[PDB]
């Protein structure tokens, strides 16, 4: 029912890699998705089922994890990746509240 | 004149499916089995077999056929397979490593899900040890995790082993209820009776 | 598949307002539309969803003051008794395919609803 993203903010050079962790308060199998929101734009779907890349997205974004711990890592982050990322996953129904969004993380590239 | 065609209609689509923790086992015997209709049916989401390929199921002839049926969550269908570790596989329905036969499952959201939430399906969360393949557990003794003799008085650290599925239409595909029927074949020191309809 | 919505206005607290999200380029009765909102500079929030059949679900934090109705081409949402913390931006999201709910792959441009005196 509660989604948590750590760290809240993280920065890396252009030729570098960073990790994003999103943990779920309940077992959700592999039903978790990621989004990228540039400032002032609607979010874009990047990864669904936590390991499948969406259509039209680059292969430098990879996801993993199952159960309650998930991780997204971008390799060789360009200057076009400066945005905010969110994680969303189902959470049964009656027990809780269908779907909740994470707090999100901010990424800035020097 | 082919006769004694084996019905399968009272098993594949009945009006009441049993819970996963009390999966119903119906023996099939003295049957003239025809699996062609099952294969050619397009209503099954998953139909894939171990040991015997689906193409030639009408040729090899078996002494007995055991069919087990239950209803499980949509995503948890992956756990019904030999050598698979999970929750329902470890606590409700365990398959042998050398299992022969296969499982047939299809979505059943139009009957097993209710607007207020179908609460007639249960699945066990707790038991002492992993159960050996092809075993059924029904007793509802409270799985103790506290120090005291729980005596079954529900409270703190005397957890109820059985919890319900909240099947509702608003959830995703991975949470929709699914009706699962597994066919198990075997051979033993007996004449073979249940097999294909020949042709002429 | 293009999804757009409109209806942003400045309203005093306690006055109902209606937002209508109009579909374009697909059959509505096959995909499920959902509404999400975000406050200025804050994280995303979920409001509700309506499945293709017609059944609707909501969010607990909303406490049940919203109402999503479906028709031919107007997936509208109506609120009642707005507060001063509802100033945010709202979107209506489409789905990928049959089932597989909560993917939100098509989004509207976004509209802003502000509450003030
Ligand atoms: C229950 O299952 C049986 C199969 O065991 C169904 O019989 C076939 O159903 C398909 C699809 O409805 C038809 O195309 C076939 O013609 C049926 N077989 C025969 C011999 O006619 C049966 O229809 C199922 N029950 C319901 C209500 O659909
Ligand atoms: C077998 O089927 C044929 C088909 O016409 C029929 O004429 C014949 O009577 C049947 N035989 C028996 C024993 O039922």
């Amino acid at each position: 029912q509660v989604l948590t993203q750590t760290p809240s903010s993280v920065s890396a050079a252009v030729g570098g890699t960073v990790t994003i962790n999103c943990q779920a308060s309940e077992d959700i199998y592999d039903n978790l998705v990621w989004y990228q929101q540039k400032p002032g734009q609607p979010p874009k779907l990047l990864i669904y089922d936590a390991s499948t890349l969406a259509f039209g997205v680059s292969s430098r974004f990879r996801g993993s994890g199952s159960g309650t711990h998930f991780t997204l890592t971008m390799r060789d982050v360009q200057c076009d990746d400066a945005a905010t990322y969110y994680c969303q996953g189902e959470f049964s129904c009656s027990s809780g509240d269908c779907t909740a969004f994470g707090g999100g993380t901010e990424v800035v590239v020097k | 004149n082919i006769t004694n065609l084996c019905p399968f209609g009272e098993v594949f689509n009945a009006t009441r499916f049993a819970s996963v923790y009390a999966w119903n086992r119906k023996r099939i015997s003295n049957c003239v089995a025809d699996y062609s209709v099952l294969y050619n049916s397009a209503s099954f989401s998953t139909f894939k077999c171990y040991g015997v390929s689906p193409t030639k199921l009408n040729d090899l002839c078996f002494t007995n056929v055991y069919a087990d049926s239950f209803v499980i969550r949509g995503d948890e269908v992956r756990q019904i397979a030999p050598g698979q570790t999970g929750k329902i596989a470890d606590y409700n329905y365990k398959l042998p490593d050398d299992f022969t036969g296969c499982v047939i499952a299809w979505n059943s959201n139009n009957l097993d899900s209710k607007v207020g939430g179908n609460y007639n399906y249960l699945y066990r969360l707790f038991r002492k040890s992993n159960l050996k393949p092809f075993e059924r557990d029904i007793s509802t003794e409270i799985y103790q995790a506290g120090s005291t003799p729980c005596n079954g008085v529900e409270g703190f650290n005397c957890y109820f082993p059985l919890q319900s599925y909240g099947f509702q239409p608003t959830n995703g595909v991975g949470y929709q209820p699914y009706r699962v029927v597994v066919l198990s074949f075997e051979l033993l020191h007996a004449p073979a009776t249940v097999c294909g309809p020949k042709k002429s | 598949q293009s999804v757009e919505e409109s209806g942003g206005r400045l309203v005093t607290p306690g006055t109902p307002l209606t937002l209508t999200c109009t579909v374009s380029g697909f059959s509505l009765s096959r995909y499920a539309m959902s509404w999400v909102r975000q406050a200025p500079g804050k994280g995303l929030e979920w409001i509700g969803i309506i499945v293709d059949s017609g059944h609707t679900a909501y969010a607990s934090w909303a406490k049940g003051r919203f109402t999503i109705s479906r028709t031919s081409t107007t997936v509208d949402l109506k609120m009642t008794s707005l507060t001063t913390e509802d100033t945010a931006t709202y979107f209506c999201a489409r789905e990928t395919g049959g089932g597989a709910f909560y993917v939100f792959e098509f989004w509207g441009p976004g509209t802003v609803v502000t509450v003030s005196s």
